[PDB]
């Protein structure tokens, strides 16, 4: 027959219930694949809670509450499982962070952040049912949908 | 220490109603009773990376009326940033080993905020950062509005012209919104409208504001007519249809205006205020400019002198 | 037997791209736009390998690499293995054949090449060599290492 | 049809020894007895996107000597590509609906090849594309070498100066390498050496070539001394140390020359050939230029006429 | 004499339906069987005071295909008007003593009309005068429409883009309006709408026209989709919001097109027609350009020959 098998991880993180099409986006942003650690990704998996979902497993790697919170912009209904000795030892859900640093680029062409050795930074807030991001430097505010990443 | 001692002064959005009132109270006192040696032995940097007449000269004048010395530049072309490719970060990193405060104007939004991240314990005072903020303009404006209306609350305030790129009206609207019951009329071309982050802030505070297409609609009601220049140096090429003042105030436009109403303008004006307005008792933009001395003296005192003055 | 919630199903029909060198797998996912599908996908990055120590691995259901993608794969990951699968079985297995031309995806490193300014598809004569592999631009006629070019 | 009828003439790489000999034989005949109506009723575009004296004027004269009409431009600045943003692609797309052949010089490598993808059945002749190829220069060069030396085989040929950016020597080396037993001497600054893909081609054909740091080093044995100009409009700023001629030929350097040796230069020269060379029997760059007429007539005649009887 | 013998060709407004049909019939004949000596012993001036690729090169090619000689310039910078202050009036006054006809393009409206007041018996052909008229473009346009549609009546014609500054659509609309039952769809930004004097002419002839904000709105019913470039060298600074193509045609927009529909564009295009359109059967802008040869030959032949027998 065959030797097909996916060996459960001893220690690390399992990001579950990622909405369809978002899994690859998370990998791209947070540079999750820039590591020598074993990673396992399932995309378009069947789900009871969601119908379709993506799933990211990363060995020997953990996310702080803030790192988990960054995920709220993209996958708010995701579950982040911390794993030690093959056991789910922690389950967290992303709560909207107060700031998003480093990964996004201010869309204002005249912002000082583009010309100088600083890291991007936006304050995060709910506006209607949109998420508004206010650049720490130029203080202009944008819909998160138009604020690109690096 | 007073609440503002050694504080960076970057954005009105970082200040409270109490901070603003503290500047104004200090201004009254120093105008009443000048303390010509309050800042003796201070050396302050005056660093202007874009053009200025009023802000730079009033700031430097304020520094000398208080006894401080002044170093700096009125353009960047002959700094090492201008000729040798130095970053602004490195410029601030060295200048902040020389002086007791840095006053800076810069053409990019966020410049003054960035400077604070490299100035260590040296306070940065934002003399204007692109189309973002102009907090010391707001201080002198508040002083002037108080001087002529007797209060900062329950006022009818029209702002006219380029509201999108007016760093002056961004700061001033945020500041007046910290006071109770002020009402706003925004008279701007569609393309240069007041930005959404300012309007959202007003809505959150339940402040009333509306858009008008003419000065005449609001003239009867207004206590403060705040005229602005089109910020042509900030305009995207797509916005070049808006270079000429869309609204021109003339003396005849002032018939049905309240006797308490003042016309303000952060200056320079192009044609948005005709010279015939100058002689009318409503004109107060030159008096407004002169109050920059008291506001800026006040701010330097609060930032560089530990105790409240008397 | 509790663990039966942890074992990915084999594919009935589809592709398994194996022996992808480390750090290449994620690159292939973007370049081939593979994740832009509703089909089930599983990916292993930095997996142990007898043959090559560490490897990446991509499996896609009901889906096969296009001739474009197969040709480009020969360049990106020459030692990678393409497995075609029907009825749960490996019916076809091969290292992708090097093509002679690669169009559209590469960028000529000659900055004064006309191909940058103009609405044409890039094109490079591909010839296998000793240590690397040579790409000669159809337009400027200059020849480069795929190393210099694949640093697009 | 002759082998060159309706063919694009883009790169010496695409031509065989027989193709080159055909042009040379055809040129010898047209020089011997002219065919003034050979291209009657042809209109040919001369499109120069960078400077030229010899190539454009000899090409246009050639067209007229064969009875063709000429349209085009010597500068792109007043075409719609120069003023309205038009691509080269579209430019060729329309011009190829007007004319029977297109002669083009362009500052980017590949431009002529690209034109062939838009010109349909209209043949494109490459008058120079960046630092890549210059096939018609090579045609006249071969013709001149053949005339003076009696052969294109077993020659000793030195090429001096900017070999990196010299499209002239890229094409000439390739062509001479299609003949037997030629030996090459490359005299160039390191930063401007003959490129490796040329040397590789010489190697895989087992052709002897060597590098030298002086002309006197090889003066006594060369049949053809091919001088070149530093292509300063092509140099990277990092290569400005090489702007001046590194090798300057003077009449006195020719004391040990073979009597039959000729000095060639595709022209223009700056200082790499001193004016005192001009009077010597070895100077042949002006005669070479004059031969552009017969090579270019020959090329046009073979491309636009199915069969020639001469 | 034919109706157009020795006539100036300045504005479509001065021509009748019969005049236009004469050029079209004459062009069809010259395309069918060429007359290479028809303008033998004529010398014609080609004077371009602004950029051109298609108009100048097709005009000059046309002259050569008919056996005429050509003198002139593609830039005014090296004429005595460009360097010595000479008026256009004097320029035409002397050139009209040399040549048998004058083809002129100029950046000011009226320039060609003015030339006719100084050229005496020498006919002036307007190759474009500012944003006013472009009669020879219209001649080739009509010819192309006639070829592809079989008629110049009862067409559905959409014109897209910059209709305000498009001298091409000013002339084309006027000409099509001399035929019966055509219907027009104008798809343009407000700031660049078809001018009122054109619409007025349509009204007083009872011709149906309407305005639309999209191409898909009319795709299913148009016989001719005439795309245009934004004339950015004509825009007032106040109109720079319109510099980018507002309407971009792509292959996928043609899914519901009439099978016989053709996409035209006087060229050059920037982005208003995507390159994926080129392969579709509806793309006809290059064939259109190619027809400039037959329309311009026809015009020259009718103006310079008393009677034609073909
Ligand atoms: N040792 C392990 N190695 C790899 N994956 C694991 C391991 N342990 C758990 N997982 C995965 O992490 C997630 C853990 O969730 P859990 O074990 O609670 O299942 P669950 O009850 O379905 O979770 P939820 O209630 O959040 O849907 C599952 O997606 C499971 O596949
Ligand atoms: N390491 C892995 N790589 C790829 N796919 C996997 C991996 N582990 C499990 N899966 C697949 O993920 C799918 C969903 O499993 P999971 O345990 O998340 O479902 P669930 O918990 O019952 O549903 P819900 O997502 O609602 O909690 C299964 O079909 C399984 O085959
Ligand atoms: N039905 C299937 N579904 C998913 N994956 C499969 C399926 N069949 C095979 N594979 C995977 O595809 C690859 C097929 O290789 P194969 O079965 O020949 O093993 P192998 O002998 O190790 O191959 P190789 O010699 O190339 O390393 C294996 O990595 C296997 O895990
Ligand atoms: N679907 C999968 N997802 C993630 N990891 C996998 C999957 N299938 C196999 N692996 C991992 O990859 C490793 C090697 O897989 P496999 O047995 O297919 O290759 P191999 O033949 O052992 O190695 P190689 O062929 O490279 O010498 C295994 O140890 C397993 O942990
Ligand atoms: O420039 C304006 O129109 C308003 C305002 N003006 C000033 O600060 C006065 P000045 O530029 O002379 O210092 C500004 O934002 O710079
Ligand atoms: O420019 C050179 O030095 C060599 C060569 N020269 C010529 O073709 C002569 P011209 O530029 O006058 O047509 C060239 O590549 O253009
Ligand atoms: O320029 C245009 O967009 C349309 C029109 N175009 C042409 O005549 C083609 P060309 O400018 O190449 O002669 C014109 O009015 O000049
Ligand atoms: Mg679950
Ligand atoms: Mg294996
Ligand atoms: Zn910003
Ligand atoms: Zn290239």
């Amino acid at each position: 027959d065959n030797k097909l098998q996916v060996e459960a991880i001893k220690r690390g993180t399992v990001i579950d219930h990622i909405p369809a099409q978002i899994g690859f986006k998370l990998l791209s942003l947070f540079k999750l694949t820039e590591t020598d650690q074993r990673i396992t990704i399932g995309l378009n998996l069947p789900s009871g809670e969601m119908g379709r979902k993506d799933l990211i497993k990363i060995e020997n790697t953990f996310l702080s509450e803030d790192q988990v919170d960054q995920l709220a912009l993209y996958a708010p209904q995701a579950t982040v499982n911390r794993i030690d000795n093959y056991e789910v030892v922690g389950k967290s859900r992303p709560s909207l962070p107060e700031r998003i640093d480093n990964v996004l680029v201010c869309p204002n062409s005249n912002c000082i952040s583009h010309a100088e050795p600083v890291s991007s930074s936006f304050a995060v807030r709910k506006r209607a049912n949109d998420i508004a991001l206010k650049c720490k430097y130029c203080e202009k505010e944008f819909s998160h949908n138009v604020v690109l990443a690096n | 220490a007073n609440p503002l001692y050694q504080k960076h002064i970057i954005s009105i959005n970082d200040l409270s109603r109490d901070d603003l009132n503290l500047v104004l109270a200090t201004a009254a006192k120093l105008k009443a009773n000048p303390q010509p040696e309050l800042l003796k032995h201070k050396v302050i940097a005056s660093c202007f990376f874009e053009a200025s007449t009023r802000t730079r000269l009033s700031f430097e004048t304020s520094m000398h009326r208080l006894g401080a010395s002044v170093v700096g530049f009125s353009d960047s072309a002959n700094t090492s940033l201008g000729k040798k490719g130095e970053t602004l970060a490195d410029t601030i990193s060295v200048i902040s080993t020389y002086v007791d405060a840095i006053v800076m104007r810069h053409p990019q939004e966020g410049a003054a905020r960035l400077a604070t991240e490299f100035s260590g314990n040296v306070p940065v005072l934002n003399a204007g950062d692109g189309s973002n903020q102009h907090p010391t303009q707001t201080l002198l404006d508040l002083f002037t509005i108080q001087e002529t209306q007797g209060r900062l609350d329950n006022l009818h305030v029209a702002m006219v012209g380029d509201l999108k790129y007016g760093r002056t009206v961004h700061s001033l609207t945020q500041a007046l919104a910290k006071f109770d019951g002020n009402r706003f009329y925004f008279i701007a071309p569609d393309a240069l409208a007041m930005p959404q982050y300012i309007l959202d802030m007003l809505d959150e505070k339940g402040i009333a504001w509306s858009l008008h297409s003419s000065i005449e609609e609001v003239m009867a009601e207004v206590d403060i007519l705040y005229m602005t220049r089109v910020q042509k140096e900030r305009l995207d090429p797509s916005e070049y249809a808006n270079v000429k003042a869309q609204f021109v105030l003339r003396a005849s436009d002032l018939h049905n205006a309240k006797a308490n109403m003042k016309v303000l303008h952060p200056l320079p004006r192009v044609d948005e205020i005709a010279t015939d307005v100058d002689k009318t008792p409503h004109a107060w933009y030159f008096q407004q400019a002169g109050n920059g001395i008291f506001a800026r003296q006040a701010l330097l005192a609060l930032v560089l002198n530990r105790d409240l003055v008397l």
